[PDB]
């Protein structure tokens, strides 16, 4: 299960808010070898691409996270929406299709700007 | 308690129940604590009552949590109170 | 010397599991081909440190599973020709004879799940155990149903121990284990061919053994009741399979009077019957009648089930659920969770 | 009020996938033999929320490789005794006969990967549909080759529909499926040895159902075409293989007379041949000749392949591409990959 | 092994002494089919579940951790003892036992404290 | 467009071409959208085309992504221009 | 996989430099019994391995993390090498065998720092 | 400019391995009945970049579990009928005679173990292997026990090998592995059925194949000694089993006379013998005498076991040693473990 | 080293020792670097000594890390120094 929120199906902000509820929730407490095998297979796969990731995601300073805040700002040509309407009326599979082709450039920036932070703080 | 006293020469019945309807095994006694009768797995058991050979019950309403205890030429030196001991409750019945 | 609320992961705290735990075990016989489809093979192949934990046999869980797992198979493998059900309905079944010997079980835990074990020998009940332990999976149980003695269990480690929720109060059974076995040869003999004998069979046990056990029994039943002489009785009336000793063996009912042993070997009469009450729920079945050639159960007395009476004390015979049967093997374990998350107070802040 | 870029993992959005899935699968017939290396047993045994997916049977992948695998399958099985690959090279092979029954076999996802499945009856198309479910295998698919009626297939869940990229055009085919299955029993009797028939069979279709299921069509074809009287036609020409109605039962290669049907029991004559073209790619090839004894196939007409003419109107059967066969089956599924990690503004900021 | 310290059996204070212990020793470097796929299928739920609670502690702000200091005071009403009587002589099933019944209270309270502070981080 | 025009009783061939040389399926078709020569699967469709009883191609071309067509008997009344759909392209040519 | 950037067979410099743009494209997107189960088996014990690793990395105030930085200075006595002579021109091999003798020295300094550190923080 | 300490995780550092490998392998033959249980189904189905590694065969640890594994198998397959082991201690056996043919296994590495592989055919000895791959499984070896020519092993990949600890010293052997297999056939033919011949058997050697060979070998021999003329002679004297040259086929112990071949076919005379010394340890056993009708061995000469003369050179063969046998095998292997933690100098600090 | 200088006729024997027991293979020399008798595998080995016809051992003592030399027959013209190569130790002894 990559889908940790189960967000296909509904939008983002309902999303979110099933996320705080369910993770509160938990915390609370409230033929049979050949797909034997192959149902672990699926689960060993997802493991290390998950951990993989979390890694990863270093590069831009969020690793060990699942929500990561940054200090590059919007660029308001990718979208000229307001936060609301993203939010509350797109799905992820919808926003993630309206803004397919800027990614590399996001990307890049989010890179650059863990660069640069990185270097200001070995400067002191 | 509950009343239900008859003569000798009758028959009486007496329903003790169950709110869970769990065929819930049970056991009838008088004040001297002598099993009379009960519900042991899905079988009648029977106590060295002078019950003994006069009692019995109606097994398919188990199943509905009731167990009826029927008494047989009852006799008037039979006179005493019983308990129901069925579930939590300890109904005491005289008969 | 500020107190703080701090949390710690990986606290080993245990709370009493409510999961469904799965069989394993090892020719057409009717537990082997149940087994066949029902139950893994075996598992080829921990004792807990300063630790107490209060078991409770009268109150687990583990029985009710094996007590629908066994009529599920029972059901399946042993049909009547007839079976009423209370109005009532009735339907009939094709009536094969087939082989009937009960095979050792295991019950094991799924994952996620344990299964504490008491080690302590003088077991007693109820109340904590001082000795734990840990398994996946539980001995080998033979699903075997029987009335008044319990036949083919396991023994008492020492001595003999006796089981009761509540002794003093009567309403409720005492369990008891022996620590020795006392064999008893079933049978029924060629040349019984009678009408008016096919039904006709004796058992035979052998007097020094009943004699020595029974005296070794109340021997431990006197630190309950020191200044009472103990006499046994026999049954005192009620439903024909409880009344008497009721078994099962190569799929004939079997039936024995037990009275001289709760009054060389001691040889009791016993009698094979077609129509029995059900041990599954309330109603009756019809099986086929009996067949030809010798037949013969084998068999080690490991248990009794008796009761007192109420207001020199006697003690009688009895029985008919078989989940008490089923408690006498399963006492010893207890399945639980872990709860890997606690509190605790501490003596640091977070910076803010 | 400031608008900053931020980043979730999990985000369950979908891209198609470029793998390769596996075969499942349940005497030495050519399919069994092939199975139990090839195919893995079956599966013994999930409807999406408010989501939408273009799925485009003409445009999938899951095709290549079931068009991939039947060709290695039915060239390594049913051997040519002289195959002929264009200059030329010519080889030959050993030709004993096979059973050939063609049995199901599933497409599974490998880790990493599911399918998604158009649930909607109304299918229509390629075009969105609303009614989206996943699985790890697709439904159980006998890798049937025929022409002009598609046998043994699935049928429509509750009335015929006509799937076309282009109806309009013409240049490509019309793909029917039906809701009802017509019964065709095909055979070669015995006492038929003549060489100047060995080679001689025929076909019996209820007359009633086929005029049934021909008024159904038409009326469905009508919507279409409201202002024009539908006519059907016999093929135009071109290799026999598709000029007629192609099929092979028992190893034998069938060819039927199908004008009758597009023009008790309506009868077709049938023929058995040697030498045919091949289509698994341009070339020839030569099997062994006919067997003595009745000869039987049993099958459903679950649908068919229609062109139509250009410039009333008139359709005929066609056929030949064992894709467009195959895509009959693997509309409604499509492979899919997950992508956990995007992007959206924001309303917070990182210290810094 | 969700018993990371195996404290079973012993106390809370000796617990912790020996992870110190073992964690430099560690760093330092000083049917068979059937049950073999069963001896898999446990430890793969069993990742699973670490992975999980470390990111659901995320809402105390707790995550990627086995330890979590606070900033929600003990309240003496839920124990009344000082810190030497729980650690030194109370196991880790003694302890929550004793206090069973706050835990939904204090859990509640860690969530409040952790949305505060976050609030007040981005008021900034 | 181009143009290959013969005249009555002659044979032309005229050359469809692809690019990507995978012997992709294609139709001939008249200035009227007649199918008259495909490539359906393996095998050489006709179409109900006046060309239907002359015309044919080259089989073990289609795989070098040659698609030729030759009309035999070529009648002066078969004159028109055709179309290669094969694969993206539509090329017109006169025949 | 425990070699996580694959560096046996070249320096230590060249596989630092491979991360950076390996990990840039994994963010961007750019008998059959038997041995199934070893194979599996296998891949659960290194996760086990690198979870656990993970946290015991804590000691010296690490945990969480791949790569880590300290408050401990190099001694020089340890290795008497410049930045580039060891980064460009050695394999990890070889850099661990040349200071091998010194590993526990080193390891218990990054301990005392680590404590010596908490007790600072926890005395303001 | 100020240096600091770094850790960092996944760091490739190698250290040897002391852990145990399992088996793997593919009718009552022992080595086939042992294998069933003893070892898995083998793996249906690389190189490292620029590293180097001291693999040293003489100081391997693979053989003790080879000689561990062996001798397990070994005396439990083959018993002797007296079993002897020195005070003295005399056991008896059943001795039903078995099949014996050696059958290849492999071994491979648990799970956190890999083995290095050297691929260096000029392998030379215990210096660096400058070309490394790794495996979980090495290659399928014969457990084949013989004294002084070593039979049924793999040939060199080009040239004559030379492998020895210390070429200069003699207190050691010489272990040559031929680039070329020489075949031998053995055999005791039928009627020779003499009680004073049951016990005797001939070898037949291609004369110009073994002349090559020496040929071969002493020019590779003269690069150690380029000076001096080499002569081969027999063996010097001690325990029969190693004096000349011994062996085991179908489980018949028998002996051969060399002498012929260090001094059409060269025959060499052969003896079967019942009374042997073990190499198992010190000790020895009976087995049952042999059996009639034609027996035969086949074999290929792949390596022999010299030893040179101390203070022109004199070599002979020798051996005993099964210790020496397997490490001709498993010299190219080495089994190691990774820890994946290091530390570095850097240029940063941490923020206090 | 040590000196065990018998005369000619005797017999002598001398006992070279391990520390492990581990039946170590070991290899008795004499100054001019002749083996004369060793310990391979589980076996007597004899070198081209003039002590081959003579020389002989004590196998189940192997197992206890010791591996006397007896030499039967001793003649004068057999002194010489000769060393014990077992494990580490290199013990020089003269006969
Ligand atoms: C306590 O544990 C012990 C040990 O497990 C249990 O004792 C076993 O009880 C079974 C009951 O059947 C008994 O099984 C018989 O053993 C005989 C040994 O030779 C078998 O010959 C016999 O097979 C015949 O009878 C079967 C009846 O179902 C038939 O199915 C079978 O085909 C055979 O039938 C032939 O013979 C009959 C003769 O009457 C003839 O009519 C048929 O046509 C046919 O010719 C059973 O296998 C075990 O041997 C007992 N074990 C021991 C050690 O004695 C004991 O029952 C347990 N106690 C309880 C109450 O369960
Ligand atoms: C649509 O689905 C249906 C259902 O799957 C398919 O129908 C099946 O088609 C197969 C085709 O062979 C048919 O199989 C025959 O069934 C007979 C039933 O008794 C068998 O007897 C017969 O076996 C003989 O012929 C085989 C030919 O390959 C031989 O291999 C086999 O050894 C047998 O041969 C004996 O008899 C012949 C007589 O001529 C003699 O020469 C031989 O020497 C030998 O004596 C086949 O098994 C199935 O029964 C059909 N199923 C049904 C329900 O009827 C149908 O084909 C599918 N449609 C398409 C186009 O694939
Ligand atoms: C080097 O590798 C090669 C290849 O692996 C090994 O050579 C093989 O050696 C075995 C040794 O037995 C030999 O096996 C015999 O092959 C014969 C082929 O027909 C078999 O007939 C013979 O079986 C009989 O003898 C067995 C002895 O154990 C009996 O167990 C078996 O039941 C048979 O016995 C019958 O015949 C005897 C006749 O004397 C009679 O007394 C019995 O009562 C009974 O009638 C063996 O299987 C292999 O064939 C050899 N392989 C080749 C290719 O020739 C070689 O040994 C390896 N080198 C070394 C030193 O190990
Ligand atoms: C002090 C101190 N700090 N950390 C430790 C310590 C000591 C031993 C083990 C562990 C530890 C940490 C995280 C995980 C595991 C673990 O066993 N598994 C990972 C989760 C699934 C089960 C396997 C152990 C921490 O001492
Ligand atoms: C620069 C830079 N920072 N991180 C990386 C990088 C590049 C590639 C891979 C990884 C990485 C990180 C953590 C784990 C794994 C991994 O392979 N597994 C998880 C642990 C068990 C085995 C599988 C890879 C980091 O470059
Ligand atoms: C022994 O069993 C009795 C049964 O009621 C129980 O009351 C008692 O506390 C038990 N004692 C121990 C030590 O378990
Ligand atoms: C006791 O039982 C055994 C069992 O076979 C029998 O042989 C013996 O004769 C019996 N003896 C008496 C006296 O009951
Ligand atoms: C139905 O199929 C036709 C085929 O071209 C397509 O154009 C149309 O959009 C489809 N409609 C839907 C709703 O799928
Ligand atoms: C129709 O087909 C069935 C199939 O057996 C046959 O029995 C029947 O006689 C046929 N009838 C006619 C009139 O075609
Ligand atoms: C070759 O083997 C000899 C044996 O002692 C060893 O000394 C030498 O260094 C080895 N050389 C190489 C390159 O391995
Ligand atoms: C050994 O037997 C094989 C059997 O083919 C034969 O080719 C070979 O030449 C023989 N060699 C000798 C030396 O007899
Ligand atoms: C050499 O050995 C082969 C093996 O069969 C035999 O046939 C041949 O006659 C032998 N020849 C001589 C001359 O030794």
């Amino acid at each position: 299960i990559l889908g940790f929120l189960g967000a296909a199906g509904s939008t983002m902000g309902a999303a979110s808010m099933a996320l705080t509820v369910q993770a509160r929730l938990l915390l609370s407490g409230i033929q049979l070898t050949v797909w034997g095998i192959k149902q672990l297979q699926a689960r060993v796969l997802a493991v290390e691409r998950y951990l993989r990731d979390q890694q990863l995601l270093g590069i831009w300073g969020c690793s060990g996270k699942i929500i990561c805040c940054t200090n590059v700002p919007w660029n308001d040509s990718w979208s000229n929406k307001t936060i609301n309407e993203i939010w509350d009326n797109m799905t992820w599979m919808q926003w993630e299709k309206e803004i397919d082709n800027y990614t590399q450039h996001i990307y890049t920036l989010l890179e650059v700007s863990q660069i640069q932070q990185e270097k200001n703080e070995q400067e002191l | 308690k509950k009343v239900v006293l008859g003569k000798k020469g009758d028959t009486v019945e007496l329903t003790c129940t169950a709110s869970q309807k769990k065929s819930i095994q049970f056991h009838w006694k008088n004040s001297n604590q002598i099993k009379i009768l009960g519900n042991q797995g899905s079988f009648l058991t029977k106590g060295p009552s002078k019950l003994n050979d006069r009692a019995d019950s109606r097994r398919s309403l188990w199943d509905q949590g009731n167990f009826p205890l029927i008494i047989k030429n009852l006799k008037i030196e039979d006179s005493d109170t019983y308990i129901c001991e069925v579930e939590d409750q300890k109904e005491e019945v005289q008969l | 010397a500020k107190k703080w609320v701090t949390v710690y992961y990986g606290v080993p705290v245990w709370k009493e599991a409510t999961t469904t735990l799965f069989c394993a075990s090892d020719d057409t016989e009717v537990h082997n081909v149940w087994a066949t489809h029902a139950c893994v093979p075996t598992d080829p192949n921990i004792v807990l440190g300063n630790v107490t934990e209060n078991f409770n046999m009268w109150k687990n869980n583990m029985v009710e599973q094996m007590h629908e797992d066994i009529i599920s198979l029972w059901d399946q493998s042993l049909k009547p020709c007839v079976k009423l059900t209370p109005n009532t309905s009735v339907i009939t079944q094709a009536c094969p004879k087939v082989s009937f010997e009960p095979i050792p079980i295991h019950y094991c835990a799924p994952a996620g799940f344990a299964i504490l074990k008491c080690n302590s020998k003088t077991f007693n009940g109820s109340g904590p155990c001082t000795n734990v332990s840990t398994v996946q999976c539980t001995h080998g149980i033979r699903p075997v149903v029987s009335t008044q003695l319990l036949l083919n269990g396991s023994l008492a480690e020492e001595e003999i121990v006796i089981r009761s929720e509540n002794i003093t109060d009567n309403a409720k059974t005492i369990i008891v284990q022996l620590n020795e076995a006392v064999e008893i040869n079933c049978t029924r003999p060629n040349n019984n061919t009678r009408k008016s004998n096919i039904r006709q069979a004796h058992c035979n046990i052998s007097k020094a053994r009943w004699n020595e056990t029974l005296g070794q029994i109340v021997a431990k039943l006197e630190e309950q009741f020191p200044n009472k002489t103990i006499i046994f009785n026999h049954s005192s009336g009620g439903d024909p399979e409880i009344v008497t000793h009721s078994f099962n063996c190569g799929g004939e009912f079997f039936y024995c009077n037990t009275t001289p042993l709760f009054n060389q070997n001691i040889t009791l009469q016993c009698r094979i019957k077609q129509i029995i009450n059900m041990w599954q729920g309330v109603g009756k079945a019809m099986y086929a009648p009996p067949i030809r050639g010798q037949i013969r159960c084998s068999s080690n007395i490991t248990g009794l089930l008796l009761t007192r009476d109420g207001g020199t004390e006697t003690f009688r015979p009895g029985g008919g659920n078989m989940r008490d049967n089923w408690r006498s093997e399963l006492y010893k374990y207890k399945v639980v969770k872990i709860e890997p998350l606690g509190i605790a107070p501490t003596a640091c802040k977070r910076r803010v």
